[PDB]
């Protein structure tokens, strides 16, 4: 059983990582869409056209 | 679908049009023929087995904007093989071969909203350092992307959008 | 709002053309007004140019070209849950009996992915049917598939009713019965046999018989299987009967031929072993519940090499065969103990005592098989005198394999018995080793447990 | 303990920190058709054959055809949720798979994605799934032994590192037992193992992995699984994705052992993929190149000389020779060892172990039928002692098993045939062996000594198993150093022959059994 | 061990609630070059925390 | 000047300017990334398109790659310099040694020698194998073929023939491995090199790893080497390790070339593809080629089109069988199905011929009793048909022999049995002069005195 | 949909003059070559079973007179022949 406990620890750690991982980006999307403006838009477009 | 059977006819019609400097007339000719192909009544005729020569004559008659000899001969040749439904694709591949020969390109620019007309200038300038062709943009407005810009040039695209930046991160995790 | 248009109709196959930007995904369901009643089409393939090729879940007579087709955005969905117990439904989940609407609160799609690798149960239990022959010679795994190979007239349906009864009463499970492409007469006089044995309240019936078009006989098994999966999600033990899996294979072949796909090994569809696996793989145990399956199987041309038998047997754990002969001797259930097999018979899984008790009775029976030929040719008096005792123990074993079912009362009068495995092991460990040599062979017949064999001998 | 939120948070934030935001240009096309798992794509001028195309969702398709105006592809996953008009993006990568010793102990999808719950992989880069095996000058002849647990196969049918050894037989004959026992027996012998299950039931894998973890072997195995429910393409490309992980160790001078659970279900999934593309079938409806399918796969199980391991590894490894050992499993209907796919794979491997249902019903397990089974490398692989004690034992039993045919109703030459029968019968009673009971070469060796120096002329058939069970404990109490020595070397000398004769007289004369 | 793991899970999750906000802000500020503040987004990050 | 326009599996389509289209069988060249790929054009479709087979892995080919036209067929080194070296299908050296120093290169596509130039010889080759040179003797400058299913012995028999005839003969030799194991090519390369006979053998390999084009053309490369040595007036040995794989690689590619399937999915041109090869492997008035060809028969079906069309192209045909090998009787030759053009009273003498035919007749009469023996058991037979059965069961064992190359499998030392010493022994058995021995006295022995001796040990 | 020897420059020829001149009718041009069968374009006056004469001293048998082509088999080595002959 010393291995079947370890498998359960690894698996729980993985599921926890998964939830935090999806929350990170799901939140980042809301932060972006809430905090953009045409200066921020211009900076990005003008940076990327300069490597076009 | 006609993508493949339309290639030889497009190439032959373009080659012929170049020798006689009338490419700009041939394109109108082919477009009008592809339009008579889309009519409700004609589309019924084209589908029902009828002898190629009679189908060709009854299709020619419905056009007078066609170069007497060299335009109608294409119609007769396609009728021989039954490929008259292909005209809407012969047109597209004709336009494409012309755009190649004239070294011209067309690119979509997709953005959250309208650009500043200096951004448009720099884009329509740099794309020609990517492509040897002259470019005509056709800006577009798309709110699914929420910042940045998409530049699609044929089947090559440069995804400068923030939406792309997001789903290209969510997958790293 | 309707957006499609029929553009071809050839047999059961219907092609409909949508706008480029709204083509239905595969296995979605459409519907059309086939005159005075709606018809449901299931999408099978996406061709170029918005055209999508479908198969009609009904009769395609009377369909014009140009009819308007409305696109439902979801696969076929059926009513699930407690509300379906005691009802009859067709593939589309419509009540086929005359008892009105199903009051279901929830409806599930029939197309689904199998349990993922880590949902599976981390154990291997046994399903106690309560039947001596089955629990001894061919035990059931909880979550395994079981084949039922007997012919006709031997009692397949009374055995099915017995299992339906016991898994409802002793455990707290429910049963689902899916009739794939079999005679409507059988379905009716099965419904009536179940209704007047009080078991109808504990089983849910979904029939798609031979009369139905190919699509119905194809998808009816998935309808039944999704109702069983709903019961499983409630944490129950379920028992799913498929009344003939070979007809599921053959409906797959018919549809495959309609869609124009190239013939594979013996005319069978190219995708045979996948259409079978994507059914048989949803029938498994799980950390929440389990589905056991009892599947009647027909082998073509008496050939266990034909691709369909060979593809099915890859999935069957147990296998019970019913013999006309065992029934001729008045022994019910007529399970042939020598040809019935399971792959749960290993000391690793069932234990050493059960395993070797089963192997013991098997060797006894198959020796008696040849002594009973020596007898028939030379007469009893030739046999050695230890064999005159083997021929007395084999007869007692062969009797003790009979049982009174609850469902069998209205034939046999005697009340029903449900025998715990341990008791069967006791009884056969006894009979095999001379214990109970002293009491007559008719004290074992139709008794139930062995500690009632003695109390039937008492009064003999 | 190890649920340290600091560790998880940094594990994420380091990925964030090194996310190269810079945009990049790619080639793009449209799905034009969808049917039975085949995709027809439109555009993608710069696609290349064998390329991985990335579909919406996060899943891949493999380019099979570059037609004049479209790209035919198959979907490596569930294909229903696709629809005409979806955009697909061409990655630059030919079909690839993660490789590295960090996969050991993981259960992995055929695309490399992990399927147990234990999270993302640790891997040393990627490897191409389709590759051509080392040439004729890079090979080396197989010499080293690979011990299974079984008296029958290690004596009669020896397997060497770098060999390919078909396991063939009818359903429910122990084909999988004989394979996972070989895997288990490498628990401590420096050979990594790989087990790829093609078209098996999901519960059977969930059980095999539990046995592998029970006996402690899982920490040394990769597992690749494509269950019976999964797409034909994933089932078809699985064994290539397993070989791609075995060749990682092969090319570094390490050794690996790979077990294809069914190369018969791979052939069936390829026949499906092939008939859905309208390719004219041949015998038994299998495509034309169903031979080349298995050929280019099994030709990768090889042994390579040290010059090749030097050249491949930029000279980091000297003197070591790597190898990959394959045990493909085939299933045959009704015991017909002479059908198209079974015969095609017999003509590829280097021998076959034939497990016979008639023997397996009669309790003779493992049911190794001698006379039909062979090893094409033969004794070159065996340890010196095993090559001695074994001798031609397998032809002795091959003869015995036809002598029993005619000797059934009578016996003539009826002294020597009597001794011959009573001998071979105790031999076969000795070769049967319980599942999950692997016995080392020392034990197998002195058992074969007992059997072949006449030491079992005395004891009954009934006592054979108890003779062995007591002998193996006697010699474990009283003569441990000799076992410690035979296990360490091939270890055959007339000195040791005398030691064994003495041990087998002493035991025989006083120990109980 | 199962009960031990199910307690350690809460122990880790509740403090991960304190990291999710750092992750979301770091992600936003990587994808967008214009750094951003908490005040304009506090009521958004707090919902993420509440849903862990 | 060309462009790729399709890539279907192994076959690539290339488009050229209307006036520059390559000829058939010319070799094109493409750069498959950081590598070079050679294509051989098979068909001229219309309009500048040309359809080709790739002599390499097709993976990684984009459409629209530029292809260069080499205006000559595939050409391979040939002659003295190609001796003792391993070569690719394209004639490139595949051992790590230097470049081949060839003076001359030949196109691998050639026409067969005229009927006017052929020659024939009755000069027997005495191999040491009892069964082969009793039942199926073969002659200098003739063709032999070993037919059998998987794992019946057609490679080990070819290696014993190599050992016996190939070293006791002076001229050069060629071994073309078509579509077989690379392990068995490496083991043979080293067996040669470790005995200083490698420098009389030229090796060519297109083993089973390789994509269909290599397996398709490697046999013609080997033939071209053998033909160069023949035209020099020498006499050559040519061993071909599995000729079935040439037709199988043709099948694998046929349908992509757009050709309708035929009898069992085989290409429609099976018999022409097969004849265009087997016709140029022949001796002639200037020099001779002896050859031995292994011919795999799929599914053990000796009536499949592929063996059925090959039987006609051989002088001596040796048919191996699984239902004999499973008895342990190696070499597992079936003497009722082996045959040779050379088995005539005028060629082998009346006594050899008479013994071979008496053996055939006894074994056939034994075949006709196997069903009576099966059903009724053996005790129903006559006193004169129990004796036939016993003599046939002795002749069966005595056809077995130990091979110098099977020592690896059984240790028993190989035996070499001369022809006189076997047409004496079979006469002995048929006339009952050895009736007093047990059957096992004959199993795996050499001459008949080894059996009369082994009987003493029982 | 499949093409049937409608190739760019033949179509262009027909563009310039659909009502093509006689062009003898006792002459055509090889448009395809493969496995010993050649597809000939023209030969309006070919007859079934007629011997068609090729460059060199060779012949073919016209077997598949068809709407566009005359499909003929070469009586000898064919690999020499080339489109446009
Ligand atoms: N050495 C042995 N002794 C006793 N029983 C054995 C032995 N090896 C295998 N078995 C039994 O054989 C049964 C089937 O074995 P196994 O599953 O390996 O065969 P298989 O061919 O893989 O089956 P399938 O073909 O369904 O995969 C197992 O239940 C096992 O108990
Ligand atoms: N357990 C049993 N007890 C009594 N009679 C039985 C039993 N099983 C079968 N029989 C007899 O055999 C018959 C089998 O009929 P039925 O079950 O309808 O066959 P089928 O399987 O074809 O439907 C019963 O009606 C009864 O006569
Ligand atoms: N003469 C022989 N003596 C002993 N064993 C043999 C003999 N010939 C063949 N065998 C056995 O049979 C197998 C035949 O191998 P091989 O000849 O390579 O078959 P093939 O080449 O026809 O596929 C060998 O591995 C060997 O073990
Ligand atoms: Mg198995
Ligand atoms: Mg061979």
């Amino acid at each position: 059983a010393q291995a079947e406990i370890e498998a359960e620890r690894k698996r729980a750690r993985e599921e926890l990582r998964k939830q935090v991982a999806i929350l990170a980006v799901a939140g980042a999307e809301k932060i972006i869409e809430r905090s953009v403006d045409e200066a921020a838009n211009s900076d990005i477009v003008d940076k990327l056209v300069a490597e076009l | 679908e006609f993508i493949t059977v339309a290639r030889p006819y497009a190439k032959a019609a373009f080659d012929f049009a170049v020798e006689h400097q009338s490419v700009e007339r041939w394109q109108d000719m082919l477009a009008f023929a592809a339009e008579v192909t889309k009519n409700e009544q004609m589309a019924e005729l084209l589908s029902g087995a009828l002898a190629p020569e009679t189908l060709a004559e009854s299709f020619i008659a419905v056009a007078g904007e066609q170069l007497d000899e060299n335009g109608q001969n294409l119609i007769r040749v396609m009728a021989e093989n039954g490929r008259l439904n292909a005209l809407p694709d012969v047109l597209e591949q004709f336009i494409h071969l012309r755009a190649v020969s004239e070294a011209t390109a067309e690119v979509d620019v997709i953005s959250a909203a309208a650009l500043s007309e200096q951004q448009l200038a720099k884009i329509s300038a740099a794309m020609e350092k990517r492509l040897s062709r002259k470019v005509k943009l056709n800006a577009k407005i798309d709110k699914s992307v929420m910042a940045g810009v998409i530049i699609r040039a044929g089947d090559m695209v440069i995804d400068g959008s923030v939406r792309g930046r997001l789903e290209r991160l969510a997958d790293v995790l | 709002m309707a957006t499609g248009k029929i553009v071809q109709v050839i047999g059961a196959v219907v092609d409909v053309e949508f706008p480029q930007d709204a083509v239905p995904r595969v296995y979605d369901a459409l519907e059309v007004q086939n005159g005075n009643e709606r018809l449901v089409l299931e999408v099978q393939q996406q061709l170029g140019g918005g055209i999508v090729r479908t198969i009609a879940m009904g009769s395609s007579d009377g369909l014009r070209r140009g009819l308007d087709v409305k696109d439902l955005e979801h696969p076929i969905e059926v009513p699930v849950g407690k509300a379906t117990l005691g009802r009859i439904m067709n593939v589309l989940g419509e009540p086929v009996d005359m008892k009105g609407e199903i009051g279901e609160e929830e409806r599930w799609a029939i197309h689904r992915a199998a349990p993922s690798y880590e949902e599976l149960s981390n154990s291997q239990e046994l399903l106690e049917t309560g039947i001596k022959v089955i629990d001894l010679m061919a035990p059931f795994a909880k979550g395994g598939k079981v084949g039922l190979f007997g012919g006709a007239g031997v009692g397949k349906t009374v055995n099915m009713m017995e299992l339906i009864r016991n898994i409802a009463i002793e455990h707290s499970g429910y049963s689902v019965f899916a009739g794939v492409g079999e005679r409507t007469r059988e379905g009716n006089d099965f419904y009536h046999e179940m209704t007047d044995s009080n078991v109808i309240d504990k089983v849910s019936l979904v029939y798609g018989q031979m009369n139905e078009p190919p699509g119905n006989r194809l998808r009816v098994a998935l309808t039944g299987l999704t109702m069983a999966e709903k019961f499983r999600d409630e944490g129950r033990d379920v028992l799913l009967f498929v009344d003939n899996i070979y007809r599921y294979t053959l409906a797959g072949t018919e549809v495959s031929a309609l869609l124009g796909r190239m013939p594979s090994a013996v005319g069978y569809q190219p995708t045979l072993a996948e259409e079978m696996g994507v059914l048989q793989e949803r029938i498994t145990s799980t950390k929440t519940g389990s589905i056991t399956s009892v599947q009647a199987v027909y082998v073509p041309a008496d050939d266990l090499t034909d691709p369909s038998p060979a593809t099915t047997f890859a999935h069957l754990d147990a296998t019970v065969v019913l013999s006309r002969q065992i029934a001729s001797l008045g022994i019910y259930p007529a399970v042939d103990p020598l040809d019935s097999t399971s792959r749960q018979l290993d000391p690793l899984v069932v234990g050493q005592e059960h395993y070797d008790t089963a192997r013991g009775v098997q060797s006894i029976l198959q020796r008696y098989q040849e002594l009973k030929d020596i007898i028939a040719i030379l007469g009893m008096d030739e046999l050695s005198e230890e064999d005159k005792l083997v021929v007395a123990r084999a007869r007692k074993i062969q009797r003790f394999l009979s049982q009174p079912f609850f469902v069998a009362e209205v034939f046999t009068g005697s009340p029903g018995k449900y025998v715990s495995l341990k008791d069967t092991i006791r009884g056969f460990k006894g009979i095999m080793e001379g214990e109970y040599d002293h009491l007559p062979e008719q004290a074992f017949y139709m008794v139930g447990s062995i500690e009632e064999a003695v109390e039937k001998a008492k009064k003999l | 303990m190890q649920l340290n939120s600091t560790e998880i948070s940094e594990l994420i934030k380091q990925r964030i920190a090194q996310f190269n935001v810079v945009s990049e240009a790619h080639n793009e096309g449209t799905i034009v058709s969808v049917s039975d798992g085949v995709i027809r794509i439109h555009g993608l001028a710069d696609c290349m054959q064998g390329e991985m195309i990335s579909l919406p969702g996060n899943r891949y398709a493999i380019a099979l055809n570059l037609e004049r105006d479209s790209v035919g592809a198959v979907v490596m996953g569930p294909y229903a949720d696709l629809a005409e008009g979806m955009k697909v993006k061409c990655t630059g990568r030919i079909l690839e798979v993660p490789v590295g010793r960090g996969l050991l102990g993981r259960v992995v999808n055929t695309l490399g994605a992990p399927i147990d719950g234990k999270g993302p992989l640790d891997h040393d880069g990627f490897s191409a799934v389709e590759a051509i095996a080392p040439g004729v000058i890079e090979r080396q002849s197989v010499d080293q032994p690979v011990q299974t647990g079984y008296k029958a196969v290690d004596s009669m049918i020896p397997i060497g590192r770098g060999q390919r050894e078909l396991i063939i037989g009818d359903r429910q004959t122990g084909k999988t037992a004989l394979a996972i026992d070989a895997i288990i027996n490498q628990r401590d012998s420096g050979i990594k193992c790989i087990y790829v299950a093609i078209g098996q039931k999901a519960s059977t894998i969930s059980n095999v992995v539990r046995k592998l973890e029970e006996h402690g072997a899982l920490a040394n195995t990769i597992v690749v699984v494509a269950t019976a429910s999964e797409s034909a393409a994933l089932q078809y490309l699985a064994p290539y994705a397993g070989c791609a992980m075995g060749e990682y160790f092969r090319d570094r001078g390490e050794d690996a052992l790979i077990i294809y659970d069914d190369l018969s279900k791979q052939a069936v999934a390829y026949r499906q993929i092939s008939l859905l593309l309208r390719r004219p079938p041949g015998r038994e409806a299998f495509p034309g190149d169903v031979f080349y399918l298995h050929s280019r796969l099994l030709e990768r199980a090889a042994r390579v000389n040290a010059e090749y391991v030097e050249a491949f590894t930029k000279g980091e490894v000297k003197g070591k020779t790597g190898s990959l050992t394959a045990l493909p499993i085939i299933e045959t209907q009704a015991g017909d060892v002479s059908a198209f796919v079974p015969t095609n794979v017999i003509s590829i491997t280097d021998g076959q172990i034939f497990l016979e249902t008639n023997l397996f019903n009669a309790g003779i397990r493992p049911a190794v039928n001698p006379g039909i089974s062979v090893s094409r490398v033969g004794g070159a692989a065996q340890t010196k002692i095993m090559k001695k004690l074994s001798g031609g034992i397998r032809t002795a039993l091959a003869q015995y098993r036809e002598l029993a045919a005619f000797s059934q109703f009578a016996s003539d030459l009826d002294d020597a045939t009597r001794k011959q029968l009573d001998h071979g019968q105790k031999v076969t009673e000795l070769l049967k062996q319980k599942q999950y009971a692997p016995m080392s070469v020392a034990q197998q060796s002195l058992v074969l000594f007992a059997a072949e120096r006449g030491y079992l002329a005395d004891v009954e058939l009934s006592k054979i198993g108890s003779f062995e069970a007591a002998l193996l404990a006697y010699v474990d109490r009283d003569h441990a150093p000799l076992m410690q020595e035979i296990n360490q070397t091939g270890g055959y000398n007339d000195e040791i022959e005398g030691k064994l004769k003495g041990i087998l007289d002493s035991f025989k004369a006083t120990q109980s059994w």
